[PDB]
């Protein structure tokens, strides 16, 4: 294989340079599994698999570093993903996290509620997002781009993300969101990242590296949809496990990145070019505030 | 005068025969750490599991307020290494043991400070 021992596989660049016609989903390995090792879930293999194949990314990892989460509560009531982040992350870094629905959570503070109702004061490192509705997964309606929670983390990137930063936005063939795919543009480089654990799924990572603020190529996400199902529909990945056995280098290297406080007309191209290397991010380095909206209501009489 | 006595009654229940909580948080790790019992990133040795602390700590899994005049938890945001023969029970494990404050380890799972 070799691809086997990585731990997904990203969209080959040919693919993402296409201008495919959106087609239904049929994976041929739909319905086979990865051996877990004994005890792991899924969704503690999935985020390994997928912080382990940001490892080979240039993120940038300044000291107090801000990562948010969403999306981070199980059926279980706990959060499996966020403690795969926060083990991930170098001690320190500040992690926010955030569901629907209540669950108790390793970050170190913890938001419920409708994502729309999160307000944060300051910008964002990285924003991970696992948010999905399976009532998307229905395949007797057309499947156009999607709305919701998609606006939201639209905008929340676009707000909130310090430059420099990186996202990964968990989509399907169902779930997933024009303007999402547009704004990869604007980021140095982007793909869409499948975990070989749970490659029999069309979910994968949007993954965001190093934002720029400004569109640096200019993608039509309804077209980069089809290319993404394309790729999928004709490139089995074959389900594996065995990046999970070797932990040794898990951890992601406190890099030191710079952070540093600039106007929109500082902004050149040295500056746009040390964005891009993962060598620099933008944004003031205040306290993190966050908060969420309360509706309020009497139901009395 | 009262209050809810949370860990007598899982005790209490794990004594008559009930299942013990679930769905803690297991970790992927090299199962080559320190053995320390509570780590802020994993620790687990070769007979040690790793989880995640708040998914070990009765009082988060329960929603009820931690047994401390602060509402502090000594798990949350951290990792707890349990012995691997006891880990089909984590929050029994937490509950019934103790830290030693010198060492890190588990009294009795690691901890040699009494030795001669
Ligand atoms: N609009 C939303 N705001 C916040 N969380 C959401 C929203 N939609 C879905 N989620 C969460 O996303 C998670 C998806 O995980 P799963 O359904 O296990 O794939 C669930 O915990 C949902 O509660
Ligand atoms: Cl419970
Ligand atoms: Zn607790
Ligand atoms: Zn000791």
């Amino acid at each position: 294989s070799s691809q086997a021992w990585q731990p997904g596989v990203a969209m080959p660049n040919l693919y993402k340079m296409q201008r495919m016609l959106l087609e239904k989903c049929d994976l041929q390995n739909y319905g086979d599994s990865a051996t877990l090792p004994k005890g792991i879930m899924m969704n503690v293999a999935k985020y390994t698999q997928l912080c382990q194949y940001l490892n080979t990314l240039t993120l940038a990892v300044p000291y107090n570093m801000r990562v948010i989460h969403f999306g981070a509560g199980s059926d279980k009531g706990v959060a499996p993903g966020t403690a795969v982040l926060r083990q991930w992350l170098p001690t320190g870094t500040l992690l926010v996290d955030s569901d629907l629905n209540d669950f108790v959570s390793d970050a170190d503070s913890t938001l419920i509620g409708d994502c729309a109702t999160v307000h944060t004061a300051n910008k964002w490192d990285l924003i991970i997002s696992d948010m999905y509705d399976p009532k998307t997964k229905n395949v007797t309606k057309e499947n156009d781009s999607k709305e919701g929670f998609f606006t939201y983390i639209c905008g929340f990137i676009q707000q909130k993300l310090a430059l420099g930063g990186s996202v990964a936005i968990k989509i399907t063939e169902h779930s997933w969101n024009a303007d999402l795919y547009k704004l990869m543009g604007h980021f140095a480089w982007w793909t869409a990242f499948v975990t070989n654990v749970n490659a029999s799924s069309s979910e994968a990572f949007l993954i965001g590296c190093n934002y720029l603020g400004k569109p640096r190529e200019q993608i039509d996400g309804y077209v980069m949809h089809a290319n993404y199902i394309f790729w999928r529909n004709t490139n089995p990945i074959q389900l594996s496990s065995y990046s999970l056995f070797d932990m040794s280098k898990f951890p992601l290297k406190l890099r030191g990145t710079a952070v540093m406080s600039l106007k929109e007309g500082q902004i050149n191209d040295m500056i746009l070019s040390l964005l891009s290397k993962g060598r620099l991010i933008i944004r003031e380095n205040n306290r993190v505030v966050i908060s969420s909206d309360v509706l309020v209501n009497n139901e009395n009489l | 005068a009262f209050a809810v006595d949370a860990a007598k009654a899982y005790k209490d229940y794990l004594a008559s025969g009930g299942q013990p909580i679930t769905n803690c948080v297991k970790m992927l790790c090299t199962h080559t750490g320190t053995g320390q019992a509570i780590t802020v990133t994993p620790e687990a040795n070769m007979d040690q599991e790793s989880f995640g602390g708040a998914s070990c700590c009765l009082y988060c899994r329960c929603h009820i307020d931690h047994p401390n005049p602060k509402g502090f938890c000594d798990l949350k945001g951290k990792y707890v290494q349990i012995p691997t023969t006891c880990a089909n029970d984590p929050v029994g494990f937490t509950l019934k043991n103790t830290v030693c404050t010198v060492c890190g380890m588990w009294k009795g799972y690691g901890c040699s400070c009494d030795q001669l």
